[PDB]
């Protein structure tokens, strides 16, 4: 019956795991809104806006304290005493302004969250803003807690973006797990906190040009018939379920299309980089 | 007697802005736009290969990926010496192209349209503003109210499912979306067969359908309801394009042309007159009087005195430019949709042939948003053909090799507005890579010399007869679709 109350935030994101879940099938995005999620706040689809959409936020987060997921998208730059990231202005009593940064929001809507969910591999492990060249001091969401010293049960979703399915899956079963803990267990997650149902798999050992890799049969170029070994292909490096789940309801995929990235590991970019030189 | 309105978060605009306006006599009198979040992908750029760059670029922005992606391709294939072949230009237009249509479809629909439609009383389409002038409020004969809202929001509703097939269409020769793989220096990853062909075409006939049967139909309605939106958030009347979607394999023909448009004339755009100041920007330049972005220089400030936003302010001949549908179909100036000139005479008593023929009436909150559908509407035209245009089996991709020493520029229009990536390349590296976005010539701040960007100077002489409840400002600030993640990088 009832629907999971949903504050999604972003930090320094890109806006692309929101929009793959607004690509969502089996359910979709209407019914997702409609009829699995309550979405108390996101910052670029609520009707709401600046002192109105922040105190609507902050009442969900007191009326639902300990009953809410927190979902993060994007990193928590910490550098410069978080303001890399100002997500909001807070409007005293007495009508003087106050920026919240990333960090601050989090460290305050964490400890109210009956969990927490990093969407995305920026929130989940740091990502591109993390990279090596920033300056912001970015961090993921499990260094932050470790950083604060906040214990809140916490479930990494990654990818670049996520496919909908992940996200949607894992928050599915979150919710299951809280109406009924014994019938539905949390799923079970790896030693980087991503569910297993979805990042259990090694690309490679399910791609389906495994039989072309064991011939020796590489593509010379993008354009050619082989395995993607030679052009980049980080599959063999890489667990996740797209070999069978497939990209847009089915469409394409990385591998097929050109080169998996390895977008879903905790060191993507910097480890699956150059993209386009053999691992 | 001013009051100042603060509005942040800004919602339903991409990324992090906050809008400050003051408010005296009814009507926005000043107005700051600031983004308050930086990544400085130009930073984490640098020492890669530079081929890296086009998957990199794209985590600007997972609204307009293909943008970017297409961006730094193109000035990948500048510096590496490569030619796109015929079958690989048409390839990547076609996958950007898909994404023009989801932008803009999102864009009026999920960002813009909660400013004019009532939704469901659940979250997120409630709370609202209280007197939020929507259509339920503006048309004061109830069962026609209540008709063109319900007609409004089941478009909404509708769109959701449209935005998703748009993305099955990028997908098919990209890969996937958010984030293509199929764009690469040298062309395109995978030649389009005639099954994945068809199988676009036959997404894409669903999508146009929508936009002209749904989409034109309703923005010249809500148009012909809210005519004062045609009269307010006008700003400098400036605007520059760059040319996008070559036609033709030497990028001299595009479907919407380069130029600027400043002061009331046309002339052609000179990419040498570019530069961006940061007297009001949290950046550091090395030298005075604004940088042109082949010398650019990122070097974030946030303690810098008198600074407001993250965004640079990109100036043309020290002049403020705006961007997007409204700059590209002004300067193009295209034929209107046939909805488009029918319902200009039916709904307004308007006879309009030409984009141009909207006057005054362009250079508006609704003017906006009529350019971003006609726009929509001229780019399914334009992918209909290129539909036809597509060789099965023709190559598509181009070898290359990283060269020591090069520079390029890819010169595009981003759905949101000109788009160019810089590339500078030495010892095979990335050694200066430079961004200048859509949505940074429209929501900078001012320049040294205090000129207000085009949104801050748009906002000026917004009506705001309820300061409780200030719809126009945001109404003006979403006609820009603006894309704060772009603006900032
Ligand atoms: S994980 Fe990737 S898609 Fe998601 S916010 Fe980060 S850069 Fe964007
Ligand atoms: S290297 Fe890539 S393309 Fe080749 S078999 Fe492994 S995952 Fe598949
Ligand atoms: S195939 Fe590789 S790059 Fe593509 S989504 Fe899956 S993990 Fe990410
Ligand atoms: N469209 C888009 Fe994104 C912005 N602004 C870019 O470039
Ligand atoms: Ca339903
Ligand atoms: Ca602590
Ligand atoms: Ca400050
Ligand atoms: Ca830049
Ligand atoms: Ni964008
Ligand atoms: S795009």
């Amino acid at each position: 019956a009832k629907k999971a109350p949903v504050i999604w935030v972003q930090g320094q994101g890109c806006t692309g795991c929101s929009v793959s879940l607004l690509n969502a099938v089996h359910p979709r995005i209407k019914e997702i809104l409609l009829d699995v999620i309550s979405l108390e706040f996101h910052p670029t689809v609520m009707a709401s806006e600046g002192e109105m959409a922040l105190a609507h936020m902050y009442e969900i987060a007191e009326k639902f304290n300990g009953n809410f997921f927190l979902l993060v998208e994007g990193a928590i730059p910490t550098a410069k005493e978080g303001r890399y990231c100002i997500v909001g202005e807070t409007l005293d009593a007495k009508g003087h302004h106050h920026e919240v940064t990333m960090m601050e929001l989090i460290r305050d809507l964490a400890p109210k969250s009956l969990a927490t969910v990093a969407v995305g591999t920026c929130s989940a492990y740091g990502g591109i803003p993390a990279a090596e060249g920033n300056v912001t001091g970015s961090k993921s969401v499990r260094d932050f807690f470790a950083d604060e010293k906040i214990e809140k049960l916490l479930v990494n979703v990654p990818g670049c973006p996520p496919h909908p399915d992940w996200m949607v899956g894992t928050l599915v079963a979150a919710w299951s797990h809280v109406l009924n803990p014994t019938e539905h267990p949390l799923p079970e997650l790896d030693d980087d906190g991503r569910p297993l149902l979805f990042f259990g798999d090694n690309i490679h050992e399910n791609c389906p040009y495994l039989d072309k890799y064991d011939n020796s049969e590489f593509a010379e170029t993008f354009t050619k018939p082989g395995c993607k070994a030679e052009l980049g292909c980080k599959g063999p490096s890489t667990y996740a379920d797209c070999a069978k789940r497939r990209w847009n309801n089915g469409i394409n995929w990385c591998v097929e299309n050109a080169v998996c990235i390895g977008c879903v590991e905790p060191d993507f970019p910097d480890g699956k980089s150059p993209f386009y030189v053999a691992e | 007697g001013k009051v100042k309105i603060s509005i942040d978060p800004l919602t339903r605009v991409e990324g992090h802005l906050k809008i400050e306006v003051e408010v005296k006599d009814g009507k926005v009198v000043d107005a700051k736009c600031s983004g308050g979040m930086f990544r400085g992908f130009e930073q984490i750029l640098r020492g890669r290969d530079p081929r890296d760059s086009s998957q990199i670029v794209q985590r600007i922005c997972g609204v307009c990926p293909t943008a970017h992606c297409t961006a730094s391709v193109m000035a990948q294939d500048d510096a590496f010496g490569v030619k796109v072949t015929t079958n690989g230009r048409i390839t990547r237009n076609l996958i950007f192209g898909a994404n023009y249509l989801q932008s803009h479809i999102l864009h009026f629909y999920h960002l813009a349209a909660l400013d004019y439609v009532k939704g469901p009383d659940v979250s997120p389409f409630v709370p609202r503003y209280a007197n939020a002038d929507l259509l339920t409020d503006r048309i004061k004969d109830g069962a026609k109210a209540d008709a063109t809202n319900t007609y409004g929001l089941n478009q909404y509703l509708k769109a959701l499912e449209i935005r998703r097939i748009c993305h099955e269409m990028v997908a098919m020769f990209g890969g996937r979306m958010p984030h293509v793989q199929g764009m690469v220096v040298g062309g395109a990853t995978e030649i389009p067969t005639a099954d994945k062909v068809a199988e676009y075409a036959a997404r894409f006939k669903e999508v146009q359908k929508f936009v002209i049967e749904e989409y034109l139909p309703l923005i010249y309605t809500l148009g012909s309801v809210y005519t004062d939106l045609f009269e307010t958030g006008i700003g400098w009347k400036n605007v520059i394009a760059f040319g996008v979607f070559p036609e033709d394999d030497d990028y001299k023909t595009f479907l919407l042309k380069p130029g600027v448009y400043i002061d009331g004339k046309d002339e052609e755009f000179d990419s040498k007159l570019v530069k961006e100041y940061v007297g009001h920007s949290f950046f550091d330049h090395s030298a005075p009087g604004g940088l042109h972005y082949s010398v650019g220089e990122t070097n974030p400030n946030p303690d810098k005195p008198g600074a407001y936003s993250f965004v640079k302010a990109p100036r043309y001949k020290d002049k403020p430019c705006e961007v997007g549908p409204l700059a590209r179909m002004w300067v193009q100036n295209p034929e209107l949709s046939p909805v488009g000139q029918k319902l200009l005479k039916e709904l307004y008593g308007i006879e309009a042939k030409n984009f141009r023929d909207l006057g005054d009436k362009a250079f508006s909150i609704m003017g906006r948003h009529v350019a971003r559908a006609e726009e929509t509407w001229l780019t399914a035209v334009a992918v209909e053909k290129w539909l036809k245009q597509v060789q099965p089996g023709a190559e598509t991709y181009v070898k290359s090799e990283i060269p020591d020493a090069a520079e390029g520029t890819g010169f595009t229009e981003a759905p949101r507005g000109a788009l160019l990536h810089y590339l500078k390349i030495k010892d095979k590296k990335i050694e200066n890579y430079q961004i200048v976005s859509a949505t940074l010539w429209n929501a900078n701040p001012r320049d040294d010399m205090g000129q207000r960007g085009p949104i801050e100077e748009a906002l000026i002489g917004v009506p705001v007869p309820d300061i409780k409840n200030p719809v126009n400002v945001g109404r003006l600030v979403r006609s820009y679709d603006p894309x704060l993640g772009c603006a900032v990088h």
